[PDB]
RNA sequence: AGCUACCAUCUGUGGGAUUAUGACUGAACGCCUCUAAGUCAGAAUCCCGCCCAGGCGGAACGAUACGGCAGCGCCGCGGAGCCUCGGUUGGCCUCGGAUAGCCGGUCCCCCGCCGGGGUCCGGUGCGGAGUGCCCUUCGUCCUGGGAAACGGGGCGCGGCCGGAGAGGCGGCCGCCCCCUCGCCCGUCACGCACCGCACGUUCGUGGGGAACCUGGCGCUAAACCAUUCGUAGACGACCUGCU
RNA sequence: CAUAGCGACGUCGCUUUUUGAUCCUUCGAUGUCGGCUCUUCCUAUCAUUGUGAAGCAGAAUUCACCAAGCGUUGGAUUGUU
RNA sequence: GGAUGAACCGAACGCCGGGUUAAGGCGCCCGAUGCCGACGCUCAUCAGACCCCAGAAAAGGUGUUGGUUGAUAUAGACAGCA
């Protein structure tokens, strides 16, 4: 049933902690609770990290366990994890909630106006579709 | 310290609030469990205790000393003039119990039944149900009654018939009739509703409810005896003759 | 807040839910808990049944009618658990207890409303998966509750009606998605406005 | 200690196929269908081959108590496969010293009437579990045959009969009368 | 002795010079302590047991923290210790995985408290070594010596149970 | 046209277990459930608005039955986003569990 | 006559989860194992039923005050005012649930043109998202462009349907009367702009109690005492009767 | 044949139904034995229900488990317990 | 503060405002953990839960978790079957 595993090369998203919101690669495992973790292209130097703050993504890199940051960075740069990550629905969900949080008062006013118009048009078309579907005549 | 010798308790705690009954008629408190496979029937009746006598009969109990022997047995006569059905009540099961859903009364309620609704029938104008009986006759009222019966049919889980006794056929002083709800058992709700509707205003003899040589339950109120002491009330041991402040008491 | 907080008792742990509810009603909020027969208690069923039977044994020796009142319905059991966490012998605690309503099943006022869930009281997150637990409805039924069956039938009826409502809601959502697909050139001016500000990815 | 992984694989024959609905195993063979849900055990059930039909049971981060459930699930699934391929047949001999035990099989082998157990007038009526058929063997003298697909149900029915025929208030070392499960085997013996 | 996160100290001391030996020998110890004050106290505690030395009759010539020489490398630590139980004294050998020696020793203190109810004043660490994976004896440590190690996170418990405190959706566990 | 004040609940007075300092009150502001989120509300004016029987003068208006006790938020309380408030007169105990308005008036943004 | 006696006579009751215990399947521990996960049987015990009482707990139903100015009910938000109690300051109209898994969509088959299956397609740190959605308050006048125009507003009438667990609610039609305005972007000016200041902004035509006027549609009753009964009774209370 | 049933020499407990030890409450007073009456409670179960064991063939008995629902009497002597 | 309490723990006292602590605490009663606290141990059909302190021993357990010593084993362990 499981599809994402903790392994060597697994890319994890950091949910909370000092490095919250960044991507890291799992380099090694310590004692069932921690992992040697290195984000060389996401500005996270090699360090131990608990599995509770990790959320595994679908990206796995190919390097041997406990290899150096040079090889981890090469494997990260080849088949670029930054671009493939930013192209996921996960990353743009994060980005959308970030910009929604940073939205200002004028922006909220403009969003209210646009949402008003959009909702009115959509519900007018919904009523039209209902009225069209109401024309049923068949045994 | 423990009591010197063991003795069973005087009286039962199962009937403990030994108070005057809040009712005079004696209410059923439990009707027989209804199964739809049985035919539609009534589960109760109202009679009046006339008196006791004794009989003679030959016993048909094999293995007994009285097998094929004549014995006398005390019997009680309960006069049971036919009941008259005047109403139908539906109940609905809720997670808080059965609750009364709808009540429909027949047209032409007898005067003796109507006396039950009045404390002073002498001074009253006898106005009860006089505006209710009109909806049996006008069109809108008939439609309303049909709606009420449909709602009982599609919502009620148990129905009962309100039936009253006929005091005019009895030799007693009382003219005010007795009303009670008799649960209709044995069938689907629609079937028992149709049965009750066709029995509205009708007479139900005790033949149609009870049969020969069957075991029934009798619910009533015992004879009143007034304020009584512990020796008569609980049948405790009377204290010795030498007791100072009285011997018909409980010592401790 | 101002509205009535309606919580679903299914899947919740009794004491955790009661502590949350007690604090809420002491903060002046009005709380309605439904499906008190779906509440869980940690520990195996025999363990919890012995606990309630030990409660049943506590009666006033002189007059049990004066003594402790052992309520048998799951709603009343949960209500007494909350009363144990409120200061019910003061006016403030009595008003807080008045603000709380508890039901077995879901009555018609709340059967057509949205039900909140308290994660901090949910069994799925508060109990280890391998631990045993007990159901309040079964516990109540075996200590004297009389309306387990009728509540079950009424719950099944309510679930059928809710399924019909949900199917209508899903049909409306499909139709709205189709409408959004239909009007695209007439909507995309505002859709990009929403997108740039994060609403509607 | 928490073992990282404890896994065990069972092999499924060609004539039988196994479907998974979460932790509910449906085993469909020639002799019918069996179905059993293991939601009380937190395991990962997987089907692997499209040629040989391996079913693998995985437990991750288990302790001593819940590593014991992997082999239990595998044994239950193997018993289900055995039930839908060969079936379970329990043969019960009825032993007695003086009073012969009269066993009458009622409707479709679903009710068993024991009449003269130790010569008492009480009649024992044992209801077999659904899906289990009881019969009197035509080979030996005092022998019952219980045939079914679920080993749980067949063995529970046999135990119902065995515990129904129980001597009381006597030295059971001396009074050996009763019906006892003589042997447990399959049907068609393949 | 209480705790925190421990850190290794090299503590070197010696007796005071006396006109029976003008250059007394120097003794060095590894002390895992919360800070240098506790480190010096424990150094005196241990040299008083081993040699006939006392804090008043001697002095500490050095006390410096020992930084981990490879804190970026997972390694196996074997710890030999002795501790006082409720009914005697026992010698124990335990194994841990960590990046830092002081981290492993802190793990040992927590583990001894967790399993044997032993307190830090009972525990007496006598040797800490970095052992090879082929020399490990504890199966819990050994099960992580897999170059192809792979496992999921099966039952993720929700930890923000109060943000929000009330919600309409029940939390998801599978990820 | 709009609410313009944040909703708060008068939860109680500053207290030990068996002592009560009525001169300062504990407020639970809606939506503020951590101590580090309370920095916005420090120093903000707060009002306990109630109704009485006799009419009282309204500044910039006609006399009505509305009365108010003014105060202000002084500091955070605990880790869960509650705050302390000083009112000009100690809040009546009947107001526990009732609405306090945090007025946004002395704005620092 | 009444009361009364094992000193006469009659009546005394069902189910559920389970304890001890005996078992099933089955690992741990390639064997065994009543146990670990999962199952079965199981009792003067336990709980309930039957039975006794009936909550500062509810339900359904009946009748609801004159032969005289005399009371009452419903309808109108009908009006003008009183006295008294204050809270609140947008709404969410709902699948069932799983958690070692879920949600959504679509073709072939089955249950009488909708649901249930099996494919296939998607999403899953839930975005068909409660960390969400909806509504959104300055008001108007010129004045264009877009959404619409099969549109909106009716304390406007009449009919219908659904909802009983506490329905006290919700929806759909037919006729009529109005605005073509209200939603987005613009053009155009105006409104006490009350001269820095609080209790402002809503629910709300709030709840409760007396009273005045106003119209329409309706109703003309019981309870208690006294008297009587004696199935009752210390007294109250209770069962009864009275053209 | 140690342990069906027993248990020497030792040793660990529980109970407050015995008797002591103490003198904390009460000496401007808590009526002091026993019986009678009556209710309730405990279980360390005599009987009854369901059970396991035996040096349990049956019958009778003995040991133990869940268990206090129910019962545990009439008399001579003695103020007596 | 220890629920409660002459003596325990903190601290000794004029009437007040602000700040901070002690001992002790921070699910709710009840101020404060509504930390995305850390690592383990533990299932009790009489669980356990904080000085004084308000209840328990010897002896047991193939429940589980660590540890010590010894022994066997690819020259093939152990257990099952023969
Ligand atoms: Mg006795
Ligand atoms: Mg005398
Ligand atoms: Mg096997
Ligand atoms: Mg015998
Ligand atoms: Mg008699
Ligand atoms: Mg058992
Ligand atoms: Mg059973
Ligand atoms: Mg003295
Ligand atoms: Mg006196
Ligand atoms: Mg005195
Ligand atoms: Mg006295
Ligand atoms: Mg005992
Ligand atoms: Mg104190
Ligand atoms: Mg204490
Ligand atoms: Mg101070
Ligand atoms: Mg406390
Ligand atoms: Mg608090």
């Amino acid at each position: 049933v499981f599809r994402r595993f903790v392994e060597v090369g697994r890319v994890a998203y950091v949910s909370f902690g000092p490095h919250a919101g960044k991507l890291v690669a799992i380099v090694d495992v310590i004692d069932q609770n921690r992992a040697l973790v290195d984000g060389p292209c996401t500005q996270v130097r090699r360090q131990a990290m608990p599995f509770k703050c990790m959320q595994l993504t679908d990206f796995i890199l190919k390097f041997p366990h406990s290899a150096h940051q040079k090889y981890v960075r090469q494997a990260w740069q080849k088949a670029d994890i930054n671009t493939k990550w930013a192209a996921t629905r996960w990353a743009k969900k994060i980005e959308a909630r970030e910009r929604k949080a940073k939205m200002t008062d004028f922006d909220r006013f403009k969003v209210m106006k646009a949402k008003k118009m959009r909702n009115r048009i959509i519900k007018n078309e919904v009523k039209k579709l209902q009225k069209a579907a109401l024309l049923k005549a068949s045994p | 310290s423990h009591r010197k010798f063991s003795a069973p308790r005087h009286g039962s705690l199962g009937f403990l609030p030994r108070k005057r009954s809040s009712r005079h008629r004696g209410k059923v408190k439990s009707f027989p469990k209804d199964d739809p496979s049985k035919p539609v029937h009534l589960t109760a009746f109202l009679g009046y205790k006339a008196g006791m006598t004794h009989i003679v009969r030959e016993v048909d109990r094999p293995g007994s000393k009285v097998n094929k022997k004549e014995v006398v047995e005390a019997v009680t006569i309960v006069e049971t003039p036919p009941m008259v059905v005047v109403g139908i009540v539906g109940y609905v099961e809720t997670p808080r119990g059965l609750r009364t859903f709808k009540t429909v009364f027949a047209e032409h309620i007898s005067d003796e039944c109507k006396r039950r609704f009045y404390k002073n029938w002498h001074k009253s104008k006898k106005k009860a149900f006089t505006k209710y009986c009109k909806k049996w006759q006008d069109e809108d009222g008939k439609k309303q009654l049909e709606k009420d019966f449909s709602s009982m049919k599609k919502y009620c889980q148990v129905i009962r018939v309100i039936a009253h006794t006929q005091m005019r056929l009895l030799p007693l002083r009382q003219k005010k009739a007795h009303l009670m709800e008799i649960q209709v058992n044995g069938g689907t709700v629609a079937e028992k509703l149709d049965w009750a509707r066709e029995r509205l205003e009708q007479q139900v003899p005790v033949n149609q409810v009870f049969g020969q040589d069957e075991m029934i339950d009798v619910i009533g109120v015992t004879k009143g005896k007034g304020y009584k002491g512990v020796t008569s009330r609980w049948h405790t041991k009377k204290l010795p003759r030498k007791t100072h402040r009285g011997l018909r008491k409980v010592a401790c | 807040e101002v509205q009535v907080l309606v919580l679903d008792g299914r899947g919740h742990l009794l004491g955790r839910l009661a502590a949350i509810v007690a604090k809420q009603v002491l903060l002046g909020r009005k709380v309605v808990v439904v499906r008190c027969e779906g509440i869980n208690i940690s520990g195996n069923f025999y363990r919890n049944k012995l606990k309630y039977l030990a409660f049943l044994r506590k009666r006033m020796n002189t007059n049990p009618s004066r003594g402790p009142y052992h309520f048998r319905a799951p709603s009343r059991i949960f209500w007494r658990t909350v009363r144990g966490m409120l200061p019910h012998k003061t006016k403030r605690g009595q008003a807080a207890l008045d603000r709380l309503k508890v039901f077995d099943g879901i009555p018609p006022p709340y059967d057509k409303k949205k039900r909140m869930v308290v994660p901090a009281a949910l069994k799925v997150v508060r109990l280890k998966p391998t631990r045993k637990f007990a159901y309040l409805g079964r516990l109540a039924h075996e200590v004297g509750w009389k309306y387990q069956a009728v509540t079950a039938t009424l719950e099944e009826k309510r679930k059928e009606k809710a399924k019909i409502h949900y199917r209508k809601k899903k049909q409306l959502m499909r139709l709205r998605k189709q409408a959004e697909k239909n009007v695209e050139k007439k909507i995309d001016k505002y859709t990009e406005v929403l997108k740039t500000h994060g609403l509607l990815v | 200690m928490k073992t990282i992984l404890s896994n065990q694989t069972v092999d499924i024959p060609e004539n039988v196929d196994i479907t998974l609905k979460g932790r509910t195993v449906i085993v469909k063979g020639p002799r019918g269908t069996l179905r059993r849900d293991f939601n009380h055990i937190n395991v990962e059930l997987s089907l692997l081959g499209k040629k040989k039909k391996r079913l693998r049971v995985d437990k991750w981060w288990g302790n001593r108590k819940e590593l014991a459930t992997v082999r239990t699930i595998c044994s239950h699934v193997q018993n289900m496969i055995k039930g839908v391929t060969l079936g379970f047949r329990y043969k019960m001999r009825s032993v007695y010293a003086h009073f012969p035990i009269n066993v009458v099989i009622q409707e479709n082998g679903s009710l068993v009437e024991i009449r003269n157990f130790l010569g008492e007038k009480y009649i024992r009526r044992v209801r077999m579990r659904p899906g289990v058929a009881c019969s009197v063997s035509q080979a030996q003298k005092d022998e019952l045959i219980l045939e079914g697909n679920d080993i749980e149900l067949v063995s529970n029915s046999a135990a119902l009969i065995q515990q129904a025929t129980t001597v009381k208030n006597k030295d059971i070392r001396k009074f050996l009368d009763g019906i006892y499960v003589s042997e447990k085997g399959t049907v068609q013996q393949a | 002795k209480a705790s925190g996160t421990l850190r290794e100290y090299k503590v070197v001391g010696r007796c005071l010079p006396t006109p029976k030996c003008h250059t007394p020998p120097l003794y060095r110890m590894r002390i895992f302590a919360p800070n240098h004050v506790v480190a010096k106290s424990r150094f005196w505690y241990f040299v008083s047991q081993l040699k006939k030395m006392k804090k008043s009759s001697g002095e500490i010539v050095y006390c410096g923290q020992v930084f981990e020489k490879s804190p970026l490398r997972v390694k196996n630590f074997g710890i030999w210790l002795r501790y006082d139980s409720r009914s005697g004294t026992h010698n124990m050998y335990r194994e841990y995985r960590d990046l830092t020696t002081a981290g492993a020793v802190t793990q040992c203190y927590r583990d001894m408290g967790a399993r044997h109810r032993a307190r830090a004043h009972s525990i007496q660490i006598m040797k800490v070594e970095e052992i090879a994976a082929s020399k490990c004896r504890r199966p819990a440590v050994k099960q992580f010596h897999d170059s192809k190690i792979k496992f999921p996170l099966p039952h993720r418990v929700l930890r923000r149970q109060h943000k929000p405190r009330f919600t309409t959706k029940r939390p998801n566990t599978f990820f | 046209s709009g609410r313009l004040w944040s909703k708060a609940i008068f939860a109680g007075y500053k207290r030990g277990l068996r002592n009560q300092r009525e001169h300062t009150a504990l407020l639970k502001i809606e939506g503020v459930y951590a101590r580090d989120e309370t920095e916005f509300y420090l120093g903000k004016r707060c009002a306990y608005v109630y109704k009485a029987k006799n009419n009282t003068v309204t500044p910039g208006g006609k006399p009505n039955k509305t009365r108010v006790i003014w105060g202000k938020v002084t500091r955070a309380h605990g880790n869960s986003g509650m705050v302390r408030a000083k009112f000009r007169s100690n809040l009546p105990a009947k107001a526990i569990g009732h609405r306090i308005r945090v007025m946004l008036y002395p704005s620092r943004i």
